[PDB]
């Protein structure tokens, strides 16, 4: 991978979870389910983050 | 060596003095931190209830061939897919169990109504025979 | 004295209030939903038109706040002796091994039916439609996804405000310290 | 960051070799001078058992906020155990729901066969009435 | 002693090879090795400077 | 080595860190950055020699 990236050649991975495919084949259903589950996990993480707040941030600064 | 929670081979099985069951120490301690109660007997449970135990470890697969591995995204997708499908089957099971419960309720209710029907029909028939 | 008996006579009434007991809503988990009238016409093939009155009876309880369709309430009511006596007749005849056999049959069959398909196709195994099943169900999933996204976005601006309050400071301090301090010490 | 001997934070921290504890230099040398013992775990301790701080080092320190591959992998692992716990709980709920499904299933099957037998008896009753 | 084993309500899944833990530990071991390399070459670097 | 007790250093997550792309993209970018540092330290070793 170093022989690769010596000319940068930034690694590429799938970023197609924002297009949000219109009604189609099984790809659209699979995409809808993965977006829903990522969104649920995201909401859980944020509610957790403000269960305590920025106290950990204060400790990091100290 | 059959986990009762998931079925995967437990890498650190432990034994319980009151009711020995196949778990691992870490999630037991995590649950006790969340809820310090015995799930089965509905009684107070402590951290000292479990004795240390030794284990012989396991082998690992080590995915080879080293091709700029992007698989992690697809494998994560598949794990989330499995849990989403499992949520789907859970919703189906709740819908069908409630439908079944209501069906049982008015099955038995109609059973009683037709019990009254039969009782009145037999009463009338025997009175006609009595006459 | 009077109340000493009256509040017991009141306490009688709440103890009298247990004389009418039903189910589903007794534990009130899920429910046959709201669109009842269309299904009864759809009911194919004696016990299928049968559940329709109790589902109509379910509208009597506050589940109707969710939505109301058709109504046509047809509550027949019951009696405790009726309920009690049928529990005997139902359970007196219905022996632990068949339960083990029953558990095996349903669990497998459930795994046979619940294949790795995002939409439920067990009923669709007999119908002829698969594309439209994915259309409505998971446009509905997306609409709920957008609503949840909007509600969470309403929660992002507080996050973004607190984090422009905190993260910029942390990053400035960390870079400014670490870089200059460390790369200066090595020269000293 | 707290000292057991005095209750105040140690201005100059030191870690005891015999027992892991954060002391301040004056009080820890005080307790070593008075006796060769540990004030916490009552075990022999000396001046050399007191470990001063050699924090500077020479490598580039790293931020324990975002730019740590161990931190990224630990976040992946916390997500992993969170979804594992979710699957755990929902699987337990699913097997409980399967138990109540099967119980209601055989109960309704018995109810249906009894209903068929009952309706047979009511047909017999109707026949008895019509014979007159 | 250990009582009778209790495999129940499991539907066992065989321990398949292709799995995530493997990739996670592979990446982690890679990070430890690369960090050791960084240490080696930073010590060599400070000495050479 | 002796296991000592520390309160441990908390890691406040960035505004965008909830698994999903908010983690995979940052994982990729941090990989690219550590790679760039690896080169910037190798070539610097060679030049210093």
């Amino acid at each position: 991978v170093a022989a690769g990236k010596g000319e940068k050649l930034a690694a590429i991975d799938v970023q197609r979870y924002i297009q949000l495919k219109p009604p189609g084949t099984r790809e659209s259903l699979l995409q809808s389910a993965v977006v829903w589950e990522y969104q649920k996990s995201r909401n859980d993480n944020l509610y957790l983050l403000e269960k305590h707040g920025e106290k950990a941030f204060d400790s990091s600064l100290e | 060596m059959f986990c009762s929670i998931s079925g995967e081979t437990p890498k650190e099985p432990v034994i319980s003095r009151v009711s020995g069951n196949v778990y691992e120490k870490r999630l037991i301690e995590q649950v006790i931190r969340e809820t310090s109660k015995d799930p089965v007997t509905q009684q107070e449970c402590t951290l000292e209830d479990l004795v240390p135990v030794k284990v012989p470890d396991f082998v690992r697969p080590r995915p080879p061939s080293a091709t700029s591995l992007p698989a992690l995204l697809s494998l994560f997708q598949e794990e989330w897919d499995s849990v989403a499908l499992e949520q789907f089957e859970l919703r189906r099971n709740l819908t069908e169990t409630k439908q079944e419960l209501s069906t049982a309720l008015y099955s038995l209710d109609a059973a009683l109504r037709v019990i009254s029907r039969l009782t009145k029909e037999r009463d009338e028939a025997r009175e006609a025979l009595a006459k | 004295d009077r109340e000493r008996r009256i509040q017991e006579r009141i306490a009688e009434k709440e103890r009298l209030a247990k004389a009418r007991r039903s189910q589903v809503i007794q534990r009130d988990l899920i429910r046959p939903s709201v669109t009842q009238p269309e299904k009864w016409k759809r009911s194919l093939e004696l016990l299928k038109e049968m559940i329709a009155l109790i589902s109509s009876d379910a509208i009597n309880y506050p589940f109707g706040n969710s939505k109301v369709k058709g109504t046509a309430n047809k509550v027949p009511d019951l009696s405790n002796e009726e309920i009690e006596r049928c529990r005997l007749l139902l359970k007196k005849e219905i022996d632990d091994y068949i339960q083990f056999e029953k558990e095996f049959l349903e669990t497998y069959s459930a795994l046979h039916n619940t294949s790795s398909l995002l939409p439920g196709l067990v009923i669709y195994e007999e119908d002829d439609e698969d594309v439209e099943a994915a259309e409505k169900f998971y446009t509905n999933d997306i609409q709920r996804d957008l609503a949840k996204k909007a509600l969470e976005c309403n929660k992002l601006e507080n996050r973004v405000y607190d984090l422009v309050r905190s993260s910029y400071e942390q990053r400035n301090f960390l870079i400014k310290k670490i870089s200059h301090a460390w790369k200066a010490l090595q020269t000293e």
